[PDB]
RNA sequence: CAAGCUUGAGUCUCGUAGAGGGGGGUAGAAUUCCAGGUGUAGCGGUGAAAUGCGUAGAGAUCUGGAGGAAUACCGGUGGCGAAGGCGGCCCCCUGGACGAAGACUGACGCUCAGGUGCGAAAGCGUGGGGAGCAAACAGGAUUAGAUACCCUGGUAGUCCACGCCGUAAACGAUGUCGACUUGGAGGUUGUGCCGGCGUGGCUUCCGGAGCUAACGCGUUAAGUCGACCGCCUGGGGA
RNA sequence: AUGUUGAUAU
């Protein structure tokens, strides 16, 4: 999830 | 090593001679590795079924702890 | 498996010789008398299959020596199969 | 006939009936066109560990030469023997008159 | 031999039927046989006292001989009977005295066989023995209770009893029950299990089979009204009640052994 | 494994050969085998795996005697 | 089972000249015996001898020249599972006539040379090259 | 098509090794349970715990008894079997393999679609049995959660009889039969000649030519050939 | 003991 990543 | 029963040409082990049986057992009561004792193949097999005799006849013990 | 004196009557009855063990007849009489030893041997013990295997090679080779027997002379076959026993 | 080594062992009680039953035995065997080959009275020894709440029995040899119907005979006696503690019948392969290692 | 019914009608669909060939075809031995007329599960009141018997069909009675005392005296099984009296064969035996006798016919028993009672019997299956002289470990059947009584003890069809222990004037039987029990060395036993065992697995496949049996039908006490039984009653299926006889007693789980006397032979229950 | 401790002997040395006689029967080795359930499959891929080690020891042993490391 | 001893013969040849084998030895038979003498013939091995009566043992001695073998292919052409017939328009050229494929004719085993000469056909039975 | 022949195939004689199979019996070690003695506060369990067991006396220790299941050591890249598989000891019935000497039959052979049989484990049916183990299940933990791994229990099942199922990474991922083609070191089981020198069978490891995409295979071929069968034709969908 | 994950194209 987040509601779509890496930072 | 050497195997006692090729060199004196026996044909069966014999589960009545314990003073022979006597030596292919443990003080546990366990049967030696051919590879300690050196015995043949064929005779560790025939020897084995002797000894497996001799315990159900109760003339050696199967352990230490009876 | 059969006895050396029940192999021997079997090789004088069937045989041109005593020592015609080869001939088709004394072999096909060979395996007869065993297959027909071995009925008693499967009623007592129906699952001794691998026993059984054995059986049916038995079975098979009369087969085959039957076979042989009976193109290269129908006559010798037809007798052979009436003293044994056989439907065919 | 085949032959067959019989060793059976006794409760050390009945030490006394040994001499019977050994008589008795051999003239089951004989008495079917049956042979003795040995016969060795190895007496009562130390047992290797207790069978029955016993520390000692009394050992019968005797290599036999009959046919199997008397042998099934004589091992459903030693079954229904209170004496006979235990018994073992080996085939052999020919007939033995040699004498054992225990005597 | 257990054999399945073709279902040619629904009757018959279910039908499983037990087929001994060995079995006389023929009458029984007449001077063995008595009238024994049905109860209908009514006392000398003329009361129902056990319910759901009545009726089935008309049988004669064979004096069986349980207590086995015709001792020394071989005998020899003439024929295997159908007896209508009980889940076992029974087998006709003719004494050398010329005497016959039915007995419990026990599993492997056949025409031409030859049984003996008595101390000095031969220990194998249709010799009755007293139970010291059978070997521990032995399968008997037919067994006493009180010695000279007869046998008492694993009758029905396939049943037996294991000699477990002997100690002194008592041996310690497995009955089938599982339970363990001492009964005295003295009583006799018979060797072998009883035969028949395959009666366990007839099937009686309809209704009919089971009135031929003399059994009537039971009825629920559920299906009935709260005057008749105690799980009578209901709008529909109801119930509500823990379970219990007609009586009131209750049927699932309550015990209802109650015999000082004999508890002292009871070695462990069947539990 | 059955120690008499003899007379004139020190208890240490006692011990000693009670730990020699359980080692060589191989107590504790068969204790450790017997605790939990080995697959026969299991018990088989390790009886191949000891002996292809023991061989491909043997053979490459050998090599390492014959050739020089410096 | 055997069921194809000349396929047999031309790989106890094709192996033996693999192996630097001096002579190779097989059963013998006539057709083997004929196939022997085209080989012999177009110098392809170099002697030949059957020996025995009961059971012959045919032995082809083998050609090296500058180390190699003689023999560099030998192919069975018809086999039992394939029977291979040609026609005299038809019989096959081996390695553009540098080899020969032997043929059976009903005037007797030979090459294909010889088959075009006698204007036959027949059933192939090998290449060699 | 006819007649042969003995070299393929098979029969006979004597012997050899074998957890080959079927049936029956029996032995010892251990677990569990039951009963009793001694004894007293813990036991058990884990990474750490807790559930669990225990003063109603457990655990430990000793004696006696019951019952089931499996056979330590021997035991071995040992053996046997078509494959699946087969392991205490004894007997009964029984199949195959191998070797040595001949004698015998005379191509009787190889392969095999369809067919038939056998076929681990799990599973199913009927009836038994049930110690130990253990799907499910329950509880205790762990965790964000933990329908898991770990722990305490535990039912089917695992065992027996008979019947069914017909599948497995049922594998050497390598069809069967036959021939041919340098070596080395073993294992196992016969045998001949006199510890050595041969000669058969089966088998483990290495490796040469050759083969192979390579890895590797390598006289037990994946080399060189023949016979017949089975099977493959992009991945998925399947 | 346990101990998850890393948007699309490039
Ligand atoms: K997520
Ligand atoms: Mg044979
Ligand atoms: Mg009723
Ligand atoms: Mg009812
Ligand atoms: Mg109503
Ligand atoms: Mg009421
Ligand atoms: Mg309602
Ligand atoms: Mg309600
Ligand atoms: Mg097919
Ligand atoms: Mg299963
Ligand atoms: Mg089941
Ligand atoms: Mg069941
Ligand atoms: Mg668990
Ligand atoms: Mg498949
Ligand atoms: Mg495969
Ligand atoms: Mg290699
Ligand atoms: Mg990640």
């Amino acid at each position: 999830x987040x509601a779509x990543x890496a930072g | 090593k050497f195997c006692r029963f090729t060199a004196e040409g026996v044909q069966e082990i014999d589960y009545k001679d314990i003073a022979t049986l006597k030596n292919y057992i443990t003080e546990s009561g366990k049967i030696v590795p051919s590879r300690i004792t050196g015995t043949r193949a064929k005779y560790q097999r025939q020897l084995a079924r002797a000894i497996k005799r001799a315990r159900y006849l109760s003339l050696l013990p199967y352990t230490d702890r009876h | 498996s059969l006895s050396t004196e029940a192999t021997a009557k079997i090789v004088s009855e069937f045989g041109r010789d005593a020592n015609d063990t080869g001939s088709t007849e004394v072999q096909v009489a060979l395996l007869t008398a065993q297959i027909n030893h071995l009925q008693g041997h499967f009623a007592e013990h129906k699952k001794d299959h691998h026993s059984r295997r054995g059986l049916l090679r038995m079975v098979s080779q009369r087969r085959k020596l039957l076979d042989y027997l009976k193109r290269k002379d129908v006559a010798r076959y037809t007798q052979l199969i009436e003293r044994l026993g056989l439907r065919r | 006939m085949r032959h067959y080594e019989i060793v059976f062992m006794v409760h050390p009680d009945q030490s006394e009936q040994v001499p019977g039953m050994i008589e008795r035995y051999t003239a089951a065997i004989t008495g079917a066109e049956g042979k003795i080959h040995r016969l060795e009275d190895w007496g009562r020894r130390q047992l290797a560990y207790p069978i029955n709440k016993l520390h000692k029995a009394h050992y019968v040899l005797m290599n036999v030469e009959a046919p199997q119907e008397v042998i099934d005979e004589l091992e459903t006696t030693f079954r229904f023997n209170d004496a006979v503690i235990r018994s073992m019948v080996m085939r052999t392969k020919h007939a033995v008159t040699e004498a054992s290692p225990m005597v | 031999a257990v054999v399945k019914c073709k279902p040619t009608s629904p009757g018959r669909r279910h039908v499983v039927k037990v087929v001994n060939p060995e079995l006389h075809k023929g009458k029984p031995f007449a001077p063995l046989l008595e009238k024994n007329s049905k109860s209908g599960g009514r006392n000398n009141n003329g009361r129902i006292t056990t319910r759901h018997i009545g009726g089935g069909h008309k049988q004669a009675y064979r004096i069986v001989d349980f207590k086995r005392n015709k001792d020394g005296i071989p005998a020899v099984v003439e024929r295997l009977e159908y007896d209508p009296n009980r889940s076992a064969n029974i087998a006709l035996v003719l004494y050398k005295d010329g005497e016959r006798r039915y007995i419990l016919a026990p599993k492997g028993l056949k025409a031409g066989d030859q049984i003996q009672s008595g101390v000095d019997a031969a220990i194998k299956p249709g010799n009755t023995l007293p139970m010291r002289n059978i070997p521990v470990g032995s399968t008997v059947h037919n067994v006493e209770m009180k010695p000279g009584k007869g046998g008492q003890l694993a009758r029905s069809a396939g049943t037996y009893v294991q000699i477990v222990a002997r100690d002194g004037a008592y041996v310690t039987l497995r009955l089938r029950s599982g339970e363990m029990r001492k009964v005295e060395a003295d009583c006799r036993a018979t060797l072998g299990e009883v035969g028949n065992a395959e009666h366990m697995l007839r099937v009686l496949g309809k209704a009919g089979a089971a009135r031929w049996r003399g059994v009537r039908p039971t009825v629920r006490g559920t299906a009935m009204n709260p005057v008749d039984h105690p799980h009578g009653g209901g709008e529909g299926r109801n119930f509500g009640k823990h379970p219990v006889t007609p009586w009131g007693v209750q049927t699932k789980g309550k015990k209802t052994r109650s015999n000082k006397r004999t508890d002292k032979f009871i070695v462990r229950r069947r539990s | 494994p059955v120690i008499k401790v003899r007379e004139n002997e020190p208890f240490d040395v006692a011990l000693r050969r009670f730990k020699r006689s359980c080692e060589k029967a191989g107590v504790l080795a068969e204790v450790r085998r017997r605790e939990f359930y080995e697959k026969p499959t299991t018990e088989r891929k390790r009886a191949k795996a000891s002996a292809v080690k023991r061989h491909a020891k043997k053979l490459a042993r050998e090599n390492a005697r014959r050739t020089r490391l410096y | 089972s055997m069921q194809d001893p000349i396929a047999d013969m031309l790989t106890r040849i094709r192996n033996g000249q693999a192996a630097n084998k001096a002579a190779v030895t097989m059963p013998s038979s006539k057709l083997k015996v004929a196939i022997a003498n085209v080989l012999k013939e177009e110098g392809f091995i170099e002697d030949f001898k059957v020996e025995g009566d009961t059971k012959p043992e045919l032995e082809l001695t083998l050609k090296y020249f500058q180390g190699k073998a003689v023999v560099e292919s030998i192919q069975r052409v018809s086999r039992p599972g394939l029977r291979i017939y040609k026609r005299k328009d038809e019989l096959p050229k081996v390695m553009a006539g540098l080899g020969i494929a032997v043929v059976s004719t009903s005037k007797g085993v030979m090459t294909d040379r010889a088959a075009r000469q006698a204007g036959l056909g027949g059933e192939i039975i090998c290449y060699v090259a």
